[PDB]
C-alpha cells in the first residue's frame, strides 16, 4: 500500500454498460471465465502465503537523522563538523531528488490518467512541476561533477547578490 | 640539518634521553619487513650459488634473519630518537616565539566571500 496524500488520484466513474443489441458481448464471458479459471487459484495462492507470514513476523525500520549545523555555522578548514555538514547536504540533496521524482510521476500519471483532457485537467499537476523544477533550478543548477556544500552556498551567497542589486537597481 | 644539536654529544649513536621514548615493540612491522629483507638476502645466497633455495643452509638463512632484524631495530630506535628530536625542537621554538605565530581568527562561512564559477 501507499499513502493515499503523497500519490493522489481522484475517484473513478466507471459507466453502467447499456445493452442495445441482441448480440452478447464476448468479454462478459471472457472476463467470467478469467475469474473462474485464474482469480481464484492465484487468491488461494496468496491466501496461503500469507498464511505463512502471518505465522512467522518479524519488523524492520526506518532510518532517520537528526540536524546538525550546516555548512554556514562552521570555520574554514576545520573538517570535524564540516564534513558533517556536507554528508547531511548530500543526504538532502538524495532526498530532494527523490521529491523531483515524485513529482515528476504525480505530472505523468495526470496526463496518462486525464487522457485527451491533459490541456485543461491537469493545470495544478504542471504548475508545481513548473515551480519545483525552478527551485530545483535555482539551488542545485550549474554546480559541477565535484559539488560540495560550499560551491551551493557560493551560489546562494551570488544568487542573493544578484537579488540585492536587482532590487537596488529597481528603487 | 641538525649541525648544531649532536655537537654536544658527537658520535652518539643511541643517547640517554632516546631511553625516555617508548622502544619499538619486537612485533613492528617495519622490523617484520627488515626480518622478510633477511629472508630474501639468504634465498638469493642459496640461489646465486647454485644451491637447494629452500632447504641448504638453514644455519646461514638464521644468521641472516637475526643479523638483519637486530640491525633494523637499531636503526629503527635511532629513527625514532631523531623524529621524537625534531618535533620537540619544533614544539619548543613554536612555544618560545609566539610573535611570529599569531593566533589566526577562523572566521565561519556566513560571511566569508567564495567566488562562484558556474559549470555549463
Amino acid at each position: 500500500s501507499w499513502d493515499k496524500d503523497v500519490y493522489p488520484e481522484p475517484p473513478r466513474r466507471t459507466p453502467a454498460p447499456s445493452p442495445q443489441t441482441s448480440l452478447p458481448n464476448p468479454i462478459t464471458y471472457l472476463t467470467k471465465a478469467f475469474d473462474l479459471l485464474v482469480d481464484r487459484p492465484v487468491t488461494l495462492v496468496r491466501e496461503f502465503i500469507e498464511r505463512q507470514h502471518a505465522k512467522n513476523k518479524y519488523y524492520y525500520y526506518h532510518r532517520e537523522f537528526r540536524r546538525v549545523p550546516d555548512i554556514t555555522e562552521c570555520h574554514e578548514k576545520d573538517v570535524l563538523c564540516m564534513f558533517e555538514a556536507e554528508m547531511q547536504w548530500k543526504r538532502d540533496y538524495k532526498v530532494d531528488q527523490e521529491i523531483v521524482n515524485i513529482i515528476q510521476e504525480r505530472l505523468k500519471a495526470c496526463q496518462q490518467r486525464e487522457g485527451e483532457s491533459h490541456r485543461q485537467n491537469c493545470a495544478k499537476e504542471l504548475q508545481q512541476f513548473t515551480q519545483v523544477v525552478k527551485a530545483y533550478q535555482d539551488r542545485y543548477h550549474d554546480l559541477g561533477a565535484h559539488y560540495s556544500a560550499r560551491k551551493c552556498l557560493a551560489k546562494q551567497k551570488q544568487r542573493m547578490l544578484a537579488e540585492r542589486k536587482a532590487t537596488k537597481e529597481a528603487a | 640539518m641538525m649541525t648544531g644539536r649532536q655537537a654536544r654529544a658527537p658520535l652518539q649513536f643511541l643517547p640517554d634521553e632516546a631511553r625516555s621514548l617508548p622502544p619499538p615493540k619486537l612485533t613492528d612491522p617495519r622490523l617484520a619487513y627488515i626480518g622478510f629483507l633477511g629472508y630474501c638476502s639468504g634465498l638469493i645466497d642459496n640461489a646465486i650459488r647454485r644451491r637447494p633455495v629452500l632447504s641448504a643452509g638453514l644455519h646461514r638463512q638464521f644468521l641472516y634473519i637475526t643479523s638483519f632484524v637486530f640491525v633494523g631495530y637499531y636503526l629503527l630506535k635511532r629513527q625514532d630518537y631523531m623524529y621524537a628530536v625534531r618535533d620537540h625542537d619544533m614544539f619548543s621554538y613554536i612555544k618560545s616565539h609566539p610573535e611570529d605565530f599569531p593566533e589566526k581568527d577562523k572566521k565561519t562561512y556566513r560571511e566569508v566571500f567564495e567566488e562562484f564559477h558556474p559549470v555549463r
